[PDB]
RNA sequence: GGCGAGAAGGGAAGUGUGUUUCAAAGAA
RNA sequence: GAAGUUAUGGUUUGAAAAAAAAA
RNA sequence: UUUUAUGAUCCCAGGCUGGUUUAAUAAGUCAAAGUUUAGCCGGGAAG
RNA sequence: AUCCCAGGCUGA
């Protein structure tokens, strides 16, 4: 049928509620978004409820941590020791695992991506990954 | 057989028992 | 030959190439000719390329076989987008 | 440029060329004929040693040593050279 | 976020373009800034493109599930771009180019107003140079094709030999170990009885 | 879900009807000895490597996302490696059918565009999203330029694999319309696809004059004369080759040779093909022509000069196409400089 | 004679166990080389 | 980091340790030392260096985080991993390729 | 030019242990194969493959 | 050597290496295909961008805003006598602004590169 | 490897007709090589032990020296052109273990294979590790 | 108006620099 | 562009964070 | 929950690499580590 | 917001 776009007013309300310029931890943002039930309304308009596990999987697969420089704090804290991945320095060391703290625009982009992906999971023709490379022969 | 580290020892075992 | 480049090339074209091109079925594509000229410190332009399309005078650009488009593919045909006026 | 010779072309340094590096010592000078990039240092980075050229030699005749097949290969690749 | 829009044709055509040096970079960020092109404002372009794109729905990034690449051995293949011209034709062209005919052709090249006598011979001389460069490429490619056929045969034979002998060694070892275990199992069963 | 688009099919599969039908039957699509198959072929009867499989749609209209996933996975598994499978709705089916038609009839469209009278009326648009067709280009021009153009004189550049290129050529009804299109369409935001009832993705289109066409009997073997040829136009009508040689020398243009081009009618402007010794000389002359354009104050999009290049030719008897011949060495005529 | 490179940390242990005699010309250490 | 000289790189000891270290696609083998986190494992991999002075090879351990799409690598399982060229999140840098030995479960 | 030579058939009364005899048979066949087969250039294979071959097979007589 | 036990330093500025712009590789890929080898292919143009020119052509320009290493003091020490030591580089069109300060990122850098930043719209 | 380094002691006995050593398949193979080289009169396999019947000549024993190269705490490997240099100008026997079995350094040199150097018998004073 | 121009840098960075082993396509 | 890459000297003075609790 | 005696936490000092001949049955690559034209690298700012 | 543009388009 159709996929309505969420209102900036509602998204700002959710963002401010989670928070209570402004960056809010992905944990709080995901919890607030799941509590609001907005994704459930979108799914009903377009069967089970969205899970914190599903949100984490979508965040990882979208790889927003790399896209939005989520690791700059590692270099701020550790320094040159933050360049090498875990195991690059055989001596060992501590690498912060803090998930990214999204700003409002980043949160909005993530929400739009999540809604589009959830729609694609069921739509007969998806927006993304409509083409798959053949492997057999 | 020189390097009998943990991984080497795990991979070097033909059977549960060495009778 | 002591006859000059233009003269020799034109004579060879008259004797051999032109009849061959007239007899051969021809086709026109724009895949390799569209490559741009590489820039240099003294040339940083993308000047317009003039594509000399073959004319029917020297080339037999007629199709080897008539176009085919059976049902149900015909039901989707956009009649207004082409003036070729295709028919079964 | 054909796909084979792309590595011979340097974004930072320029296209390949056949040229001569100074060699020897103060006074006794000869030249090493090499294939390098345009902006490489004359006596520095190069890709291959193609020969040598000695204008002053004890025999009194200028001596020119060259790898003929390699010179052909570099000309085919497109290396430029001067007069 | 995005860079100023530019055609893929320009992207391709700038392949060999040397990037600016220190002073040339300094010349691009001076204040008179006469060199700036259309829709190429440093401060405005990225924001303008972002705002224009926001008017529509953003397509989400691709969902990338990491998978391991398969392991395939390198195999030498036949050379692809090999001219079919004949060695006889190449020899005739080389004889013409490297003989005394090239100098006479240079002497006979016609002049255009505005060029000194040397240049008109240089341009004809360079015309022959473009020919000899093409002749060398054909010969090198054909010889390389022959050598590659030889090398491919050698590699195939070596691979077959190694595979067969390793397979035989593994078969022998497996048979021996299997017989050993076969006797050991019966011995242990009798002891447990 | 209306059908599937299979791209980069191997020549063996494209040519062998039985093999493709058997593969589709094994995948699940019942191909009659139902789903229907259409290959992409050119006027020479040569498969381009693209196939469209329209599912039976008195019943497939009830398919869902799970069915799409299962069918696509089966098709990908069955089909040869290296060939891609995409899902196509009704709009995609329409685009594919129009693309096949335009691929077959490209030659005639190119000739019609190359009719000499249309020299100053063809506008090049890029990068056009693949989903767009002639009607979409017409609508875009109407919306963003207030110019109406015939939706039958729009030609898409195609790629060696049969897929449409991101370049369009549109024959504006007037030179004023062409200039208006050029001035209006610059970095214009354009939707990429219509999905779920919204507009997804933004592409920034530009217009220019970067592909001039000329179809005539006087120029068929002109490009073969030399590889370094520069077309120029916009001169006075009555100037002959010798007068233009004198004029070029006065303007500090130094062509090796000059060849006037005249066509029946339209003597107000004289066009000339210049020939040069070296690609370096051709490029430096083009740079000076750009400088003279800027100093003369004529339109930056006004058709003034260009680089001659014969369109790629494909003949029925050819086994290896010249554009696809990897042994070509024409690059040795264009030395590289930094 | 290879008893001094036993174990896994030989490459750090054995180089420490070496002669420790005075430098040949330490008698003139106040010339600072 | 350690640099070997040209002549040293031709010796049998250096060549054999290099052969032991190298695998197709730069893959490595190790065992799981952490399986708490989802779709992630910490793997300890045996790595060898040849010391020229004493003409013998010593072993050390390389511990890296890999990605496990499914949940099949538990603690104490021997696995083969492959590098990615990019860091997924803050830790993961390899991808599980295959399970060689599985410690009994349940 | 190459000069292949016959390789003596290993004795089949065993003057050594059975393991030594089996190793001798395998070595004889491998050395005959190495003598009779040529070798391609380095560029065909990688460094690790060449090292493994060098330590696992007798060197070929026709590099 | 030092194996002492000491408390984590929270208020120390960890300095980073200086890195310059990469010219690129003529043998790289403008539009990378499926990689058969582990790792992203290098870029043809590197850290420079093709952009239109005032004369109707194109040329290569360095990125904007500049990629700066702010973990280190300006050099020379007298750089302030001639430059604005707190100069800022904004990205504003009409009323919309973006806060973007490039900074180094953890390895592997790959195709994306060493530098990155956040999405902050005003 | 430990068993071979132990059997060195049993082989280096003097004023003895025969001496016992620990059993191992590697020991059996090295003994086969030694007997084929004519350095021992013979040997016998008895369960956990092997009884080596030694050979003498003019009072002194045939085996005058054993130098251990590859110890269980350190392998020693050589390329063919390193083995040639290390065994240069010497009539001694350098035992090599390869993928083709336990052989002599001369067999290894003719085969051009990479091997592991175990022992040197009657090699005089010639060693590098 | 067009090209080139770092007094040819040792001012940052230790698990870094560099080294070794690899890989890199337009005209899709 | 990627993957692997033993640290040394200053004698060194072993646990560091997070979380929980606290007010 | 993450690092840590395989040296975590955490100070000070140092860019890395190559150079053909090279006597002695010590060489077929100068043989744990010693270089010399050079190779690779080494921010940004007229706001 | 109207100082410049050898930069452009438009007005029935």
């Amino acid at each position: 049928s159709s996929l309505p776009c969420l209102l900036d007013s509602e998204l700002t309300a959710i963002f401010q509620g989670a928070a209570a310029k402004i960056t809010v931890s992905s944990n709080r943002l995901f919890k607030a978004l799941l509590q609001s039930g907005i994704l459930d309304r979108d799914l009903t308009g377009s069967r089970p409820v969205v899970e914190f596990q599903k949100l984490c999987d979508l965040y990882e697969e979208g790889r927003f941590y790399r896209t939005w420089a989520g690791g700059a704090h590692i270099l701020k804290i550790s320094g040159v020791k933050g360049l090498a991945p875990p195991g690059g320095n055989l001596k060992g060391g501590i690498i912060d695992g803090t998930p990214k703290h999204m700003s409002y625009e980043e949160f909005r982009t993530f929400v739009h991506a999540v809604r589009v992906w959830l729609r694609d999971e069921r739509s007969p023709v998806p927006l993304c990954d409509a083409t798959v490379r053949a492997t057999g022969s | 057989r020189l390097h009998n580290s943990h991984q080497a020892r795990v991979l070097r075992r033909r059977h549960v028992y060495r009778d | 030959m002591q006859r000059d480049f233009v003269d020799v090339q034109t004579r060879y074209e008259q004797l051999v190439t032109i009849p061959k091109n007239k007899e051969r079925h021809c086709e026109a594509v724009l895949t390799k000719c569209t490559k741009p000229l590489f820039f240099s410190r003294y040339f940083k332009l993308l000047p317009s390329m003039l594509y000399v399309i073959p004319s029917k005078a020297h080339f037999n650009t007629a199709p080897v076989q008539p176009f085919y488009l059976p049902t149900p593919f015909a039901a989707y045909r956009r009649n207004d987008c082409f003036r070729q006026l295709h028919s079964s | 440029v054909r796909h084979m010779f792309l590595p011979f072309y340097s974004k930072e340094r320029g296209p390949p060329r056949i040229r001569m590096q100074v060699a020897g010592v103060k006074g006794k000078r000869f030249y090493k004929i090499v294939a390098a990039n345009q902006r490489d240092p004359r006596d520095g980075k190069h890709m291959e040693v193609l020969g040598s050229y000695a204008p002053c030699t004890p025999s009194g005749v200028e001596e020119l040593r060259l790898r003929f097949s390699r010179i052909k290969f570099w000309l085919a690749a497109g290396a430029a050279f001067n007069s | 976020l995005p860079n100023p829009s530019v055609p893929r044709a320009a992207l391709v055509a700038a392949r060999f373009l040397r990037p600016p040096g220190r002073f040339k970079r300094a010349e691009l960020r001076e204040h008179p800034r006469s060199k700036t092109g259309a829709f190429a404002n440093l401060v405005k372009t990225a924001v303008r493109l972002r705002e224009k794109a926001r008017a529509f729905s953003l397509v989400p990034p691709p969902r990338l599930i990491p998978i391991p690449l398969p392991a395939r051995k390198k195999h030498l293949e036949s050379v692809r771009g090999v001219p079919t011209v004949s060695s006889d034709v190449l020899a005739r062209r080389l004889h013409f180019l490297l003989g005394p005919a090239a100098i006479e052709q240079q002497k006979a090249a016609k002049m255009q107003r505005g060029l000194t006598p040397y240049q008109t011979e240089l341009f004809m001389w360079e015309r022959q140079m473009r020919e000899i460069r093409k002749i060398y490429r054909a010969q090198y490619l054909q010889r390389l094709a022959e050598v590659t056929e030889e090398e491919r045969q050698k590699q195939l034979q070596l691979y077959l030999q190694e595979k067969r002998e390793r397979r035989l060694r593994r078969e022998e070892q497996l048979q021996r170990i299997y017989d050993d275990k076969k006797r050991r199992a019966v011995l242990k069963d009798r002891m447990r009885i | 879900l209306e059908g599937f688009l299979l791209s980069n099919l191997p020549p063996e599969v494209t040519n062998n009807q039985q093999l493709l039908s058997s593969l589709l039957g094994r995948a699940g699509l019942p191909v009659p000895p139902s789903a229907s198959i259409l290959l992409q072929r050119s006027r020479l009867g040569r498969t381009a490597g693209r196939c469209l499989v329209l599912l039976p749609f008195p019943s497939s209209a009830f398919l869902t996302g799970e069915d799409r996933k299962a069918l696509q996975t089966r098709l990908a598994a069955v089909l040869p490696a290296g060939s891609t499978v995409t899902a196509c709705d009704r709009n995609d089916v329409e685009n594919c059918i129009e693309e096949f038609e335009r691929y077959f009839f490209l030659t005639e469209d190119l000739q019609r565009l190359g009719v000499p009278s249309n020299l100053r009326k063809v506008v090049t648009l890029s990068p056009v999203p693949p989903t767009y067709g002639r009607r979409e280009v017409r609508d875009l021009l109407r919306e963003h330029a207030n110019v109406d153009v015939d939706p039958r004189d729009i030609v898409f550049r195609f790629r060696k694999d049969g897929v449409q290129g991101d370049t369009c050529y549109v024959l504006c009804r007037s030179e004023r319309d062409a200039g208006v299109v050029l001035a209006r369409i610059q970095e214009t935001a354009v939707p990429n696809r219509v999905h779920y009832g919204q507009l997804f993705g933004c592409s920034f289109l530009w217009a220019s004059r970067s592909a001039l066409f000329l179809c005539d009997s006087q120029l068929d073997y002109l490009p073969a004369r030399s590889p370094f040829q520069v077309f120029t136009t916009g001169w006075e009508g009555d100037v002959s080759e010798e007068e233009f040689k004198n004029l070029a020398y006065q303007l500090r243009l130094f062509p090796k040779a000059v060849r006037k081009f005249s066509h029946p009618g339209g003597e107000d402007v004289s066009s000339f093909f210049l020939e040069f010794h070296r690609m370096r000389d051709a490029k430096l002359t083009m740079s000076r022509l750009q400088l003279l354009r800027r100093r003369w104050r004529i339109g930056a999009n006004t058709p003034f000069f260009g680089f001659l290049r014969m369109a790629d030719l494909r003949f029925e008897d050819d086994v290896k196409f010249a554009d696809e011949d990897s042994a070509a060495d024409s690059d040795l005529d264009e030395p590289i400089d930094y | 004679s290879t008893r001094s490179i036993s174990g896994r940390l030989f490459y750090k242990r054995r180089p420490l166990q070496v002669p420790k005699l005075k430098p040949p010309n330490i008698r003139s250490k106040w010339l600072e080389g | 980091h350690w640099h070997y000289k040209t002549w040293q790189r031709n010796t049998a000891g250096y060549l054999r340790t290099f052969m032991r270290n190298k695998l197709p696609n730069n893959e490595m083998i190790g065992y799981v030392i952490n399986d708490k986190h989802p779709k992630s494992i910490r793997v300890a991999c045996d790595r060898f260096m040849y010391v020229m002075r004493y003409k013998k090879t010593f072993r050390y351990t390389k511990k890296v985080w890999a990605h496990d799409e499914e949940s099949e690598a538990r603690l104490g399982d021997v696995v083969r991993i492959q590098p990615l060229g990019y860091r997924i999140g803050p830790w993961k840098n390899y991808v599980l390729v295959r399970v060689l030995h599985k410690e009994p479960r349940d | 030019p190459p000069t292949p030579s016959p390789f003596p058939l290993p004795p089949s009364p065993s003057p050594s242990s059975p393991a030594s005899a089996a190793a001798a048979k395998a070595a004889a066949f491998a050395e005959q194969a190495a003598a009779q087969t040529p070798e391609p250039s380095v560029l065909v294979r990688s460094a690790e493959e060449w090292i493994k071959r060098d330590f696992f097979f007798p060197l070929s007589h026709q590099p | 050597y030092r194996h002492w036990s000491r408390h984590r330093a929270f208020d120390r500025l960890r300095r980073l290496p200086n890195k310059a712009l990469r010219p690129g590789k003529c043998a790289g890929s403008l539009f990378p295909s499926l990689p058969a080898s582990v790792g992203d292919a290098p870029s043809v143009h590197g850290d420079f961008c093709v952009v239109r020119r005032a004369d109707g052509g194109f040329h290569l320009v360095p990125p904007y805003p500049p990629r700066i290493n702010r973990t280190v003091e300006p050099y020379p020490p007298s750089a302030g006598n001639f430059y604005e030591l707190n100069r800022q580089f904004k990205l504003q069109w009409k009323n919309v602004e973006y806060q973007f300060v490039p900074k180094l990122l953890p390895r592997p850098w790959g195709r994306a590169g060493p530098w990155g930043g956040d999405l902050v719209r005003i | 490897m430990q068993r071979a380094c132990e059997m060195v002691v049993s082989l280096l006995r003097v004023d003895a007709l025969s001496q016992r050593c620990p059993f191992h398949v590697l020991n059996v193979q090295i003994l086969d090589l030694l007997q084929r080289e004519g350095l021992i009169r013979g040997f016998k396999v008895d369960g956990t032990k092997i009884d080596i019947l030694l050979k003498h000549y003019k009072g002194a024993p045939v085996i005058r020296n054993i130098r251990v190269v590859s110890k269980p705490s350190r392998d020693i490997w050589l390329t063919p052109h390193e083995l040639k240099f290390r065994t240069r100008f010497n009539t001694g026997l350098w035992i090599m273990q390869t993928s083709c079995g336990v052989i002599s350094h001369r067999d290894c040199l003719r085969m051009g294979i990479g091997g592991k150097m175990l022992m040197a018998i009657n090699n005089g004073y010639q060693h590098f590790c």
